[PDB]
C-alpha cells in the first residue's frame, strides 16, 4: 500500500518537471540541461524495467546546477581528482605486480576439505562424522566438500581483489594464516607450514597500505 | 646505430614488447589449459632473446662507462642476465619446483621500462632518494619499537 | 563493484573533507604563539 | 597383548592437545579384551602410574573403567623426560610377579 | 617407532582418533600371517549382545 | 682510574645486540615446560648479566642522566631477579630484560636524534589526548 | 554508538591529522631558512 | 543553591546573556524534578553528567582548539553535502539490488545488518 | 574478574603509541619529501 501511495506522488511530481523542462525550452532555442531531461525521461519511459528503476537514482544530482555552492564544491572534487591521478596510476600499477607475485606463490593452494582429515580432492568425498564444539559425545553426520577459499589467488583478478581487501586492513590476518598453511598445488593445508611466507604480506602492507596511502593524503595536503 | 635508438620508432616499439611481456605473466591461472603454457614458454624464450639483443644494442652504442652512471641500465642488465640464466637452468637437470615461481617475479620487473620518462614521477623519486638516510632511520626505529613490544608480549602471554 | 566503488569514493570524499577543513585553520595550526597573535589582542581588550 | 600406555603430561601438552590425548587413550582402551593386560603411566620429569593399579591388570570392564576415569583426571605441568619415562615403562613389562 | 619394530601415527584432530587408534593391530598381525596354516585356529568370543 | 672511549664502546653495543638475539630464540613453553635451548640460554643470560654488571662500575666515574639511570636500573633489577629466583610470580619479574634493546638507541646518536624529534612532536597532541580522555569519560558515564 | 564513532574517531582523527600536519609545516618553514632545499636544488640542477 | 545565588546577584535580565548559564538551567531543572519521581524517567537523569563540561572546559588551550574547528565545519557545509548525497545514492541503489536477500542469523545479512529499510 | 583485567593496558599502550609513531614515520615522510616535489617542480618551472 505504501508503494501505491508513493506511486501517486511521483505522478504529480513528474508533471511539474515536464512543465518546467518544456517551459525553459520555450525561451531557449549545456550538458547540465540534458541530465534534467533524462531524469524526467526515465520516469516517463518507465510508465527491462529493473534497470530503469535503478537508473532513476539521479534525482538528487539535479540540484547541482541549481546551487552555486554545491556546483563549486562538485567542480573542486574533479579538479582535485585529476591532480591525484598521477599517484593513482602508480599505486594501481604497483598493486598489479604484487597480485602477479601472489598468483605465482599461491596459485591454487588455498583449497581445503570440510573435515581437517582429508588432504586431497580424492578422499574429500562422501559423508563424515562431525563432533560439535569438540564434544566426542555429540556427533553429527555431515557431507565433506572440497571447496576453495572466498578470497583466493587463482588468477590475476582474484589476487587483485584479495590484495585490495588486505590493503583495506580488513580480514587480512585470516588470509595471512591461510597463506602460511598453503602446502601445495592441489592438497590441503598444514598447520604453520611456511611461516616465512608472511614476508610477502608484511612488505605489501608496508609499501602500499602504509606508504602509498599516506603519500596520497600528504600529496592532497600539499 | 644511434639513429635507431634515439628515434621515436624504437622507444614506441620497446613498449609493445614490454606489454607483451606483461601479458604472458598476467595470464597464468589455476588449471590453465595445456595449450596456454606452450605459448607462455615459447614467448618466454623469444621475447627474452629480443630483450637481450636490445640490451646488447643499448650497451655498445653510446658508451659503456657512461651507462653505469644511469641506474636503470645497470638495473635492467641485471634482469636480462637473470633471465638468460634461468633459460638453461630450467631446461637442464635443475628442476627447482619452487624456484620456477620465485624468479617469474624477478623477471616481471621489466614493467618499469614504461615509466622512465615521466618528469612528474621521477621528480619526487629523486627527492625521496636523497632523504634515504632518514627514511631508513625512521623505519629502523619503528622496527626497534616493534621488537621490544614483541619481546615483552612473549613474556606476558608466552 | 558496488562495494569496491563505495569504499573508494567514500574514503576519498572523507579525506577531501578532512583536508578541506584543515586548510581553513592553517592560521591557528601554524599560529606561532611566541611572536604574536589574536590571543594577545583579546587579552589586551579584556584588560583595557 | 601386554599393552602399556605412556602418556605425556608435560607442560607443552596443556590445552587442546591434552583433550585429544585423553580421548585417544579412552578409545584405545576399547580395543582391548579380557585376554589383554594393560596399564597406564604418565611422565613429566618423573614417571608415575595414573591410577591405583601399579602393574598390569586383566583389562576387563571393571578395570578399564578405573583406568578411563583416572586418565580423564590428569593435568599437564612440568618438563619432559623421556629417559625416565621409558625406563619406568620397560620395568613394568619385566615384572612377571603377577599374571600376564 | 621403527627402531623397535613399531609404527608411527598422526592424530591432529578428533576425527582422526577413531581410525588411528585401531590401526596398531595391522603391525601386531605380521607374525600371525607369516606363521602360515598354524595360525588358522577357530576362536570363540565372550558372550555379547548381537 | 678506568678510561673509556672507543676500545669497547662498540663491543658493549654489539653485546647488547647479541643479548637481544639471545632473547629472541627463547621459546616460552606453557606450564613451566622447557627444552635444552632454554637451559643453555639461562647460563648465557648469566654471562650477559655479568658483563653488564662489570660495566656499571667503570661507568660510575652517569648517575643522574636518564639514559644511564635506565641502564643502571635494567642491571640492578636483573641482579635482584637472579638473586630472588635462585632462592626459591618470580618468572614474571624478568620482563625488565626487554628494555635492553631499547638501550641500543643511546649508542647511535644519528638514530638517537630521530627518537628525540619524535617525542618532541608529541607535546602539541597532548590537548587532543586530553580531549579524547574527557570524551571517553563522558560516554562511559552515559553508557 | 553512531554519534560516538563520528565524534570519538572521525572528529578526533581530523584533529590529530591537522595538528600533526601543522607541526610538519612549522618544522619545514624553519628548516627552509637553513638551506636544506638549496642543497637539493643545486644537486638536481647539476645533473641534466 | 548556586543557581538561586547567581540569579539574585547577576540581574536575571542579564543572566540569560551568557550561553553557559542558560544551558545550565536545564540540568538544574532536570535534576530537581527527578528526585520527586524516585519513589520517560531517565531523560533528565541522563543529563546529570553534562555539567562536567560546563566548567572543565575553561582551559584556553583546549577550548580554542575545539572552537577553531567547529567554526570551520560550518564555514564549509556544502562539503558534507557530497558525503550525504553519496550515502543517499548508494543506499537507494543497494535497496533495489540487495534488498530481497533473506535475513538469516549466521550470515552477515542479519536482523541488525540488512538493506531492507533506508535507515 | 580477579586482577587479570589490568593487563589490558598492554594492548592499549601498544595501539596508542604504535598508531602515533606510524603517523610520524609514514606521514612525516610524505609531507617532507613530496612537499619538495612541488617546490622542485615550481622551481624547475621557473628556470625552464
Ligand atoms: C616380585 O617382585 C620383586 C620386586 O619387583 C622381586 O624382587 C624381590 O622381592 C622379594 C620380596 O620383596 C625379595 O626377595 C627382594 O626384595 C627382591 N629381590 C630378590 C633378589 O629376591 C621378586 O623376585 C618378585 N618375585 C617374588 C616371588 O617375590
Ligand atoms: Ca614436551
Amino acid at each position: 500500500f505504501r508503494n501505491t501511495i508513493l506511486g501517486y506522488f511521483d505522478y504529480a511530481f513528474t508533471a511539474i518537471f515536464t512543465v518546467e523542462i518544456l517551459l525553459k525550452m520555450t525561451t531557449f532555442g549545456n550538458y547540465f540541461n540534458l541530465l534534467d531531461m533524462l531524469v524526467v525521461g526515465v520516469s516517463l519511459v518507465s510508465f527491462v524495467v529493473k534497470i530503469l528503476r535503478v537508473l532513476r537514482v539521479l534525482r538528487p544530482l539535479r540540484a547541482i546546477n541549481r546551487a552555486k555552492g554545491l556546483k563549486h564544491v562538485v567542480q573542486c572534487v574533479f579538479v582535485a581528482i585529476r591532480t591525484i591521478g598521477n599517484i593513482m596510476i602508480v599505486t594501481t600499477l604497483l598493486q598489479f605486480m604484487f597480485a602477479c607475485i601472489g598468483v605465482q606463490l599461491f596459485k591454487g593452494k588455498f583449497y581445503r576439505c570440510t573435515d581437517e582429515a582429508k588432504s586431497n580432492p580424492e578422499e574429500c568425498r562422501g559423508l563424515f562424522i562431525l563432533y560439535k564444539d569438540g564434544d566426542v559425545d555429540s556427533p553429527v553426520v555431515r557431507e565433506r566438500i572440497w571447496q576453495n577459499s572466498d578470497f583466493n589467488f587463482d588468477n590475476v583478478l582474484s589476487a587483485m581483489m584479495a590484495l585490495f581487501t588486505v590493503s583495506t586492513f580488513e580480514g587480512w590476518p585470516a588470509l595471512l594464516y591461510k597463506a602460511i598453511d598453503s602446502n601445495g598445488e592441489n592438497i590441503g593445508p598444514i598447520y604453520n607450514h611456511r611461516v616465512e611466507i608472511s614476508i610477502f604480506f608484511i612488505i605489501y602492507i608496508i609499501i602500499v597500505a602504509f606508504f602509498m596511502m599516506n603519500i596520497f593524503v600528504g600529496f592532497v595536503i600539499v | 646505430c644511434r639513429a635507431a635508438v634515439k628515434s621515436v620508432t624504437f622507444y614506441w616499439l620497446v613498449i609493445v614488447l614490454v606489454f607483451l611481456n606483461t601479458l604472458t605473466i598476467s595470464s597464468e591461472h589455476y588449471n590453465q589449459p595445456d595449450w596456454l603454457t606452450q605459448i607462455q614458454d615459447i614467448a618466454n624464450k623469444v621475447l627474452l632473446a629480443l630483450f637481450t639483443c636490445e640490451m646488447l644494442v643499448k650497451m655498445y652504442s653510446l658508451g659503456l662507462q657512461a651507462y653505469f652512471v644511469s641506474l636503470f641500465n645497470r638495473f635492467d642488465c641485471f634482469v636480462v642476465c637473470g633471465g638468460i640464466t634461468e633459460t638453461i637452468l630450467v631446461e637442464l637437470e635443475i628442476m627447482s619446483p619452487l624456484g620456477i615461481s620465485v624468479f617469474r617475479c624477478v623477471r616481471l620487473l621489466r614493467i618499469f621500462k614504461v615509466t622512465r620518462h615521466w618528469t612528474s614521477l621521477s621528480n619526487l623519486v629523486a627527492s625521496l632518494l636523497n632523504s634515504m638516510k632518514s627514511i631508513a632511520s625512521l623505519l629502523l626505529l619503528l622496527f626497534l619499537f616493534i621488537i621490544i613490544f614483541s619481546l615483552l608480549g612473549m613474556q606476558l602471554f608466552g | 563493484v558496488y562495494f569496491i566503488s563505495f569504499y573508494m569514493l567514500c574514503a576519498f570524499l572523507i579525506i577531501n573533507l578532512f583536508v578541506a577543513v584543515i586548510m581553513d585553520n592553517f592560521d591557528y595550526l601554524t599560529r606561532d604563539w611566541s611572536i604574536l597573535g589574536p590571543h594577545h589582542l583579546d587579552e589586551f581588550k579584556r584588560i583595557w | 597383548k601386554d599393552m602399556l600406555i605412556l602418556v605425556d603430561v608435560s607442560g607443552s601438552v596443556s590445552g587442546l592437545t591434552l583433550k585429544l590425548i585423553r580421548t585417544s587413550v579412552s578409545e584405545m582402551l576399547e580395543t582391548l579384551s579380557d585376554d589383554d593386560f594393560v596399564n597406564v603411566a604418565s611422565f613429566n620429569s618423573n614417571a608415575q602410574d595414573v591410577s591405583c593399579f601399579q602393574h598390569l591388570v586383566q583389562a576387563n570392564v571393571r578395570n578399564k573403567k578405573v583406568l578411563k576415569d583416572a586418565v580423564n583426571n590428569i593435568t599437564a605441568k612440568g618438563i619432559t623426560d623421556y629417559k625416565k619415562g621409558f625406563s619406568f615403562a620397560f620395568e613394568q613389562l619385566l615384572n612377571y610377579n603377577v599374571s600376564r | 617407532a621403527c627402531e623397535n619394530k613399531g609404527y608411527y601415527y598422526e592424530i591432529p584432530s578428533i576425527g582422526a582418533i577413531r581410525i588411528n587408534t585401531q590401526e596398531y593391530l595391522d603391525v601386531l598381525g605380521r607374525p600371525m600371517v607369516l606363521a602360515g596354516d598354524k595360525a588358522k585356529q577357530v576362536q570363540w568370543t565372550n558372550v555379547y549382545l548381537d | 682510574s678506568i678510561v673509556e672511549w672507543k676500545p669497547f664502546d662498540i663491543f658493549i653495543l654489539l653485546a647488547i645486540f647479541a643479548n637481544c638475539v639471545a632473547l629472541a630464540i627463547y621459546i616460552p613453553f606453557p606450564e613451566d615446560d622447557s627444552n635444552s635451548t632454554n637451559h643453555n640460554l639461562e647460563k648465557v643470560e648469566y654471562a650477559f648479566l655479568i658483563i653488564f654488571t662489570v660495566e656499571t662500575f667503570l661507568k660510575i666515574i652517569y648517575v643522574r642522566n636518564g639514559w644511564n639511570l635506565l641502564d643502571f636500573v635494567i642491571v640492578i633489577v636483573g641482579l635482584f631477579s637472579v638473586i630472588l629466583e635462585q632462592l626459591t610470580d618470580v618468572k614474571a619479574l624478568r620482563a625488565f630484560r626487554v628494555l635492553r634493546p631499547l638501550r641500543l638507541v643511546s649508542g647511535v646518536p644519528s638514530l638517537q636524534v630521530v627518537l628525540n624529534s619524535i617525542i618532541k612532536a608529541m607535546v602539541p597532541l597532548l590537548h587532543i589526548a586530553l580531549l579524547v580522555l574527557f570524551v571517553i569519560i563522558i560516554y562511559a558515564i552515559i553508557g | 554508538f553512531v554519534s560516538l564513532v563520528i565524534f570519538g574517531s572521525f572528529f578526533v582523527l581530523n584533529l590529530v591529522l591537522g595538528v600533526l600536519s601543522g607541526e610538519f609545516s612549522k618544522e619545514r618553514e624553519k628548516a627552509k631558512a637553513r638551506g636544506d632545499f638549496q642543497k637539493l636544488r643545486e644537486k638536481q640542477q647539476l645533473e641534466e | 543553591v548556586e543557581m538561586v545565588l547567581k540569579v539574585i546577584a547577576f540581574k536575571p535580565k542579564g543572566y540569560f546573556s551568557d550561553a553557559w548559564n542558560t544551558f545550565d538551567s536545564l540540568i538544574v531543572i532536570g535534576s530537581i524534578i527527578d528526585v520527586a519521581l524516585s519513589e520517560s524517567i531517565t531523560f533528565f537523569r541522563l543529563f546529570r553528567v553534562m555539567r562536567l563540561v560546563k566548567l572543565l572546559s575553561r582551559g584556553e588551550g583546549i577550548r580554542t582548539l575545539l572552537w577553531t574547528f567547529i567554526k570551520s565545519f560550518q564555514a564549509l557545509p556544502y562539503v558534507a553535502l557530497l558525503i550525504a548525497m553519496l550515502f543517499f545514492i548508494y543506499a537507494v541503489i543497494g535497496m533495489q539490488m540487495f534488498g530481497k536477500v533473506a535475513m538469516r542469523d549466521n550470515n552477515q545479512i542479519n536482523r541488525n545488518n540488512n538493506f531492507q529499510t533506508f535507515p | 574478574s580477579s586482577s587479570g583485567m589490568i593487563v589490558c593496558i598492554y594492548f592499549i599502550i601498544l595501539f596508542i603509541c604504535g598508531n602515533y609513531i606510524l603517523l610520524n614515520v609514514f606521514l612525516a615522510i610524505a609531507v617532507d619529501n613530496l612537499a619538495d616535489a612541488e617546490s622542485l617542480n615550481t622551481a624547475q618551472k621557473e628556470e625552464a
